[PDB]
């Protein structure tokens, strides 16, 4: 049933979810402060239970958090699989296996989003939190994909932004304690997620070309060519074998070098500082039989 | 920085656009590389950033000559201005905002010497499981931002502990942590400070500030000498009858030593009576096996049954020992320790 | 406490960002969308009678594609269709769009490229026979721009009139939603200030 | 206060900058303007009688352009026009300029490229018929450089003699205006020093 490009329905579902819930929250905060001007509880108990479940303070909270880690990488791998597909295509839900696994991952993310919504103190601050915006632009349009029996590789590259959570959900699990490797996982998460997300955006823009030429600017790049493009660009090598040719592609690359060059030059030598800090003269002396030894301490310099 | 950066970028792009379109006059203008304006803006951003793809470049003689002068100036301009701009944006205060009180659950404001180890020892002795089901929240208040280890500690206690960066002297920060509805305020001291009178002065100033905002609060603090403890009673709102206690470390450490000068080893027993320790079972036969069973006891406080009223003090201590397996020490109707058989149990 | 919280400050920042995004996207679409579309509407919808239909014999190259990225380059013959304008009434060429005109200005129709050169030639002959039947009669609702390309006459405009709608719509929708966010947040804060100071 | 102000210091800096700019632009124009122009004047204005006019049949490619950036590549036939020099008196070719010679050395004239190959051929035939009429008579005021290209004879020099004027004029004007700025500022300062010390 080809011919009708229904790509706009996915993006509409994301924008209606984000902005419609935002307007519902703001209208609640106007109506409940008009109600006086013009004209321990139980909800806190379910709030503390959700706040315990979001952290790793129990066993079932630990299981939930490890599931968030694993299924975030799983949803990212499903995007890597789907990136080689055409932009607008059909898929029957009962025959497509990866659509069923993606369904299982996103219904889990919907329940986890509900737990994070209950556990929050401020509904507005939660609704503008960046890990919620990722859910607004990934979790609705896969439900639209199962309803239409039709896929569109839209803003699925924002699934790579879920790796930002990794240092926090490892701080919950008592895995990261000291400050150096907390900082190292923080730098690695932000670097890899920004690299993979911006590569996904330039992949979408370069494939589905400029709307001003009636889409005759389709430079057919793969996803990994855009990852290689951004690593060549961020490092300021810039070979020129692969570059963005569309107008929107060059426009994003201008903004990306304004941000990403400083990100590469700041984060990469700091990461290489935090790895490689190995104690050289560790270990212990091993005694041998029939030969004694002498321990010398105190003021030890070169001349002494 | 933004004005100079954008104006230099757009102006130099306009000059290279004029030069590249109207070509070199030496070839009778057969060097017209037809670039748009935005291609030259993209050329200069690729060039200033030292990427240099080579898909778009200047082909005329005057174009290459301007590009030589432009990289001599513009590379230093990009490398100096862009990280400074990114420094001036992004400076956002992390732990701002205010505490939001909830109904039916009180909270506690903790200020003073807040480090990683002091907060860790506090949260061990406060949130210990040997208490009852406590439900107070712990709000912290320190002007220094926490490091990554303290942030991991606050994430380990995500429902019980909130942090807010501010100064206890500034009354807006006292209004942020809801000090008017807090149950008590605790002032930890840096017990290994270099000048003890200096930090005793600083913590006295903190008591003055909290009592200046709200006089009807319960302040618990730590003093390092006894005369600086004596200065706290001169404050016109320091009311110890309601619970403004000053834990003087000099008086308490020398008194613990003197009570152990009478009966040797009492100071260990008293100091173990307040550290909340669970039972640790030792399978061997060491001195630690019986010592740790002594460690696991803590001092507690409770009202008595109505069935004990009218009895004598040695009677109720004997029967609670043999039936309830508890050791009673003192009584309150004053706080006198171990009365004789002549004093009977009052009700309440 | 009569002051914005962190969520209200972030919401005002979001509304200001949408205001800036709507203005900047309108500024971008002025040079990308609007200006070639106004060059399209500069061409006048006119009448034209067909003058003659010629072949040249100079064949050109198309590019037929199979499924797994074939780049077969078949060839196709060329037909020039000359018309008589209503405005200039001169010898003008016929074209399907600017796309066909820019890939090959010397022909009047380029077929979809197939594998067989016989099939491309048959597509040429069918389109030529249709334009050989209706000669002289029924002057066509064609388009023409004498100030830029006065020798070629198109059959379809490249951009619809609804391009002018969507070039101005979604920046305006972005502007309105951003303004609504700033207004609703400020209104909720001021009403909460009055509701707390009413006691 | 007998010293330059900030405005006089900046004006002396401007005059020194114009002196440096005039010298540097003269230094640039020595390699860009002057040296190929002196290679042009190295070619000698001479006489030449036309020997014969030939066609080869090997056609070449021009590039005709429409309004909205067409890149149509029509083709055109080639005419070789051989002359008899006055200096070397050998078989030399005719060319319109160095531009025609460098884009195609094997012809004597390249037409303006049009859409129709018939129109390019007619431009060739008209120019060839003019160079077929006047044969033997009226030796032409042509140009020749036996030290570099001794086999080709041009009809027009590429650079005018006024190129030599403008190559030396505007650096000298820049130098004079810069010198005048430094002189007038120093003279105004010294007269103000004497006018204040006269009291
Ligand atoms: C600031 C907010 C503003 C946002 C503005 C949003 C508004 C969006 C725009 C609004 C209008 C766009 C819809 C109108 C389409 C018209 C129909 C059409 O042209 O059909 C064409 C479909 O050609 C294709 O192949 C389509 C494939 C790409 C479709 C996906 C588009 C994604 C665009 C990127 C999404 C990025 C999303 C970024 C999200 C961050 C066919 O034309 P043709 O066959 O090729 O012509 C041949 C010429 N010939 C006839 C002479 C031979
Ligand atoms: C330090 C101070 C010194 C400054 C020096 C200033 C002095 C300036 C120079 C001085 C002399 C220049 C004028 C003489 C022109 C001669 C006439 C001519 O050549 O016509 C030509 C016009 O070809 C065009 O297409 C013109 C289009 C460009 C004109 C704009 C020039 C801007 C130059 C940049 C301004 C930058 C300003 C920068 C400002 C900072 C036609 O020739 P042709 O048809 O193509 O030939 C075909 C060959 N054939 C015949 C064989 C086929
Ligand atoms: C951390 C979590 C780990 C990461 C989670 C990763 C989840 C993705 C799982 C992919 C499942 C999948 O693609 O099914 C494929 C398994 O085909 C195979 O044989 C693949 C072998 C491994 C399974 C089916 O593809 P197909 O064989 O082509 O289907 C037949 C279609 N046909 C009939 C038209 C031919
Ligand atoms: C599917 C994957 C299968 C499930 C496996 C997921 C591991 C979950 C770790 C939870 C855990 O045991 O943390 C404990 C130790 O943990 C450590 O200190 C080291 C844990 C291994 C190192 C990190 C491996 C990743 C923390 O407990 P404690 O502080 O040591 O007391
Ligand atoms: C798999 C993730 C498990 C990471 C183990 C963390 C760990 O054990 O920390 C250890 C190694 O110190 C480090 O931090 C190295 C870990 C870097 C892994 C980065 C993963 C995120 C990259 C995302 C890319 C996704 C790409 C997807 C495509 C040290 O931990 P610690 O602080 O010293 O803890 C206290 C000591 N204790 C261990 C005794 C308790
Ligand atoms: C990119 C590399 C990212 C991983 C590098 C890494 O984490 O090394 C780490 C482990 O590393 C290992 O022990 C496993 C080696 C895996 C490296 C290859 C990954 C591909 C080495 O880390 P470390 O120095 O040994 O421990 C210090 C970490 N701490 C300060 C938190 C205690
Ligand atoms: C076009 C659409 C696609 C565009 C593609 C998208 C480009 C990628 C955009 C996502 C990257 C932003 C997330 C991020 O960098 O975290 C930041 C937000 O700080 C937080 O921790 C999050 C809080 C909100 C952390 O960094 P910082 O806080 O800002 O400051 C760092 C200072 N520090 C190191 C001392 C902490
Ligand atoms: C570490 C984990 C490693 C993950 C690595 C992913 C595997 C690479 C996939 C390669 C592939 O799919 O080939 C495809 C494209 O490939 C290309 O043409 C570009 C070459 C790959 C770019 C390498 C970038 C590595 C990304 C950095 C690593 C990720 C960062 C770290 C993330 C944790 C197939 O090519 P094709 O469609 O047939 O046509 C290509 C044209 N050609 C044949 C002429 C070439
Ligand atoms: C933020 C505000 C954003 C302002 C952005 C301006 C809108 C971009 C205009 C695009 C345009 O006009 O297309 C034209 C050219 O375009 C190009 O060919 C080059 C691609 C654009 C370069 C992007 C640089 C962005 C400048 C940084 C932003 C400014 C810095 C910040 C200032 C505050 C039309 O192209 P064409 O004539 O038809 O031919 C091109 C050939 N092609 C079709 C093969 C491609
Ligand atoms: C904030 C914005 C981007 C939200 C998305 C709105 C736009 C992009 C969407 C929502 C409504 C959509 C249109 C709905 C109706 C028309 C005509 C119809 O026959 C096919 C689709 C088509 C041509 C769509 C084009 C894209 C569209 C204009
Ligand atoms: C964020 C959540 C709560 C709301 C998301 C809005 C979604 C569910 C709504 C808004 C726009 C809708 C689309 C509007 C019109 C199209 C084409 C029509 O022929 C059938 C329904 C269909 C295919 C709808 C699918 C569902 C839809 C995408
Ligand atoms: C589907 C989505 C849009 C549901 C929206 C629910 C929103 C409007 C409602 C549900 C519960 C509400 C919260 C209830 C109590 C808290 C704590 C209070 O001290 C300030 C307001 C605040 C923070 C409210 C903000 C708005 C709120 C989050
Ligand atoms: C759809 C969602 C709401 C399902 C969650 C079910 C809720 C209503 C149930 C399941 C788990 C429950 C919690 C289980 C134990 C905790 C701790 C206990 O000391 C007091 C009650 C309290 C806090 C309960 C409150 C109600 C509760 C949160
Ligand atoms: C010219 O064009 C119009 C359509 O715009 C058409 O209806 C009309 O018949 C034509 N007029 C003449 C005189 O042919
Ligand atoms: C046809 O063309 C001629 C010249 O090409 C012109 O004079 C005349 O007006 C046109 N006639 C019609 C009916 O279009
Ligand atoms: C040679 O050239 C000159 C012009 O420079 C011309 O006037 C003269 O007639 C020619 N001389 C001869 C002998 O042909
Ligand atoms: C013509 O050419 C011949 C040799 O090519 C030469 O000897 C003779 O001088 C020339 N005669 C004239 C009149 O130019
Ligand atoms: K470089
Ligand atoms: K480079
Ligand atoms: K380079
Ligand atoms: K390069």
């Amino acid at each position: 049933s080809r011919g009708q490009r229904m790509w706009w329905a996915f993006l509409a579902s994301s924008m209606v979810t984000f902005f419609g819930g935002l307007f519902i929250i703001l209208l609640w905060r106007t109506l409940k402060y008009l109600w006086t001007v013009c004209c321990v509880g139980w909800m806190t108990s379910v709030k503390d239970w959700a706040g315990v479940m979001i952290s790793a303070q129990t066993l079932t909270g630990r299981v939930l958090v490890v599931l968030v880690f694993a299924l975030s990488i799983g949803a990212l791998v499903i995007y890597f699989i789907d990136s080689s597909n055409p932009i607008e295509s059909c898929q029957n839900f009962y025959k497509d296996f990866t659509l069923q696994i993606d369904m299982a991952f996103n219904v889990f993310f919907l329940l986890y989003f509900g737990l994070r919504f209950i556990a929050a103190n401020d509904k507005l601050w939660f609704w503008l939190e960046v890990n919620s915006v990722v859910d607004f632009f990934t979790v609705p349009p896969v439900f639209v994909s199962v309803y239409l029996n039709r896929s569109w590789l839209g803003l699925r590259f924002l699934r790579a932004l879920r790796l930002i959570q990794f240092s926090e959900i490892l701080q919950f699990l008592n895995i990261l304690k000291t400050s150096n490797s907390i900082k190292l996982v923080n730098l690695l998460s932000i670097f890899i997620s920004t690299w993979l997300t911006a590569a996904g955006f330039i992949h979408l823009v370069e494939n589905s070309g400029d709307p001003w030429e009636n889409f005759q600017n389709n430079q057919a790049l793969t996803y990994w060519e855009c990852v290689y493009l951004l690593m060549v660009t961020m490092s300021t090598v810039g070979y020129g074998d692969v570059y963005a040719k569309t107008t929107l592609g060059r426009l994003f690359m201008v903004f990306f070098i304004l941000g990403g060059l400083a990100m590469f030059a700041s984060y990469v030598p700091e990461i290489i500082e935090l790895i490689g800090n190995r104690k050289k003269y560790g270990g212990s002396y091993s005694a041998v039989s029939g030969r004694k030894h002498i321990v010398v301490c105190g003021h030890i310099t070169l001349e002494s | 920085l933004l004005s100079i950066f954008i104006s230099t970028w757009l102006t130099a792009a306009g000059f290279i656009h004029l030069v590249e379109n109207s070509g070199d006059p030496w070839e009778n203008f057969q060097n017209n590389q037809a670039l748009t304006y935005w291609e030259c803006v993209y050329l200069l951003m690729v060039t200033m950033s030292t990427v240099g793809y080579g898909d778009v470049y200047a082909k005329t003689t005057l174009g290459r000559l301007f590009m030589v002068f432009f990289i001599l100036g513009g590379l230093a301009m990009f490398a100096s201005y862009v990280p400074e701009i990114i420094e001036l944006i992004g400076n956002r205060k992390k732990y701002g905002g205010s505490y939001s009180a909830v109904s039916g659950r009180k909270h506690i404001v903790v200020c003073g010497h807040i480090t990683l180890e002091s907060v860790s020892n506090f949260l061990k002795d406060f949130l210990h499981k040997d208490r009852d089901d406590v439900n107070v929240e712990i709000v912290f208040l320190h002007n220094i931002s926490p490091n990554l280890e303290l942030e991991a500690l606050f994430k380990r206690h995500f429902t019980q502990v909130e942090f807010y960066q501010g100064s206890v002297l500034n009354p807006h920060d006292l209004a942020r942590v809801k000090i008017e509805s807090a149950d008590a305020c605790l002032i930890l001291a840096n017990k290994y400070c270099a000048d003890p009178d200096a930090e005793d002065a600083s913590n006295i100033m903190r008591v003055i500030s909290i009592k200046n905002y709200h006089p009807k609060i319960r302040i618990i603090t730590q003093m390092l000498q006894y005369h600086n403890k004596a200065h706290l009673l001169n404050i016109p709102s320091w009311n110890w009858k309601e619970g403004d206690d000053a834990i003087c470390l000099a008086e308490l450490k020398l008194g613990f030593i003197a009570q152990s000068c009478l009966a040797q080893g009492l100071s260990t027993m008293l100091a173990n009576l307040f550290s909340m320790r669970s039972f640790i079972k030792i399978e061997e036969d060491t001195w630690q096996k019986y010592y740790l069973e002594g460690v696991s006891n803590e001092m507690y406080t409770e009202y008595l049954s109505s069935a004990f009223v009218g009895l004598s003090f040695p009677t109720v201590c004997e029967l609670c020992f043999v039936k309830l397996k508890l050791l009673m020490i003192a009584i309150e109707s004053r706080i006198l320790i171990n009365p004789g058989n002549h004093l009977k149990i009052q009700e309440g | 406490a009569y002051e914005y919280t962190e969520a209200e400050d972030k919401s005002i920042r979001l509304g200001l960002f949408l205001i800036i995004s709507g203005v900047v996207s309108l500024f971008i679409f002025g040079f990308c969308w609007l200006s070639p579309a106004l060059q399209d509407l500069q061409a006048t919808e006119a009448n034209c009678t067909v003058l003659s239909v010629q072949q040249i014999g100079e064949v050109f190259e198309c590019t037929f594609t199979c499924g797994a990225d074939c780049r077969g380059t078949s060839q196709y013959p060329c037909v020039q269709v000359y018309v008589n304008n209503s405005e200039s009434n001169s010898r003008a060429l016929l074209h399907s769009d600017e796309h066909q005109l820019l890939t090959n200005p010397k022909c009047s129709y380029i077929p979809p490229c197939k594998r067989e050169n016989q099939k491309n030639l048959e597509s040429v002959m069918n389109w030529q026979q249709y334009w050989k039947d209706e000669i002289g009669s029924q002057p066509f609702t064609c388009y023409f721009n004498q100030h830029q390309r006065p020798d070629d006459v198109l059959l379809h405009r490249t951009h619809d009139e609804i391009v002018l709608l969507h070039c101005f719509l979604w920046p305006l929708v972005t502007f309105v939603v951003g303004v609504l966010i700033v207004v609703l947040t400020i209104c909720a804060k001021s009403l909460a200030v009055k509701a707390e100071a009413m006691k």
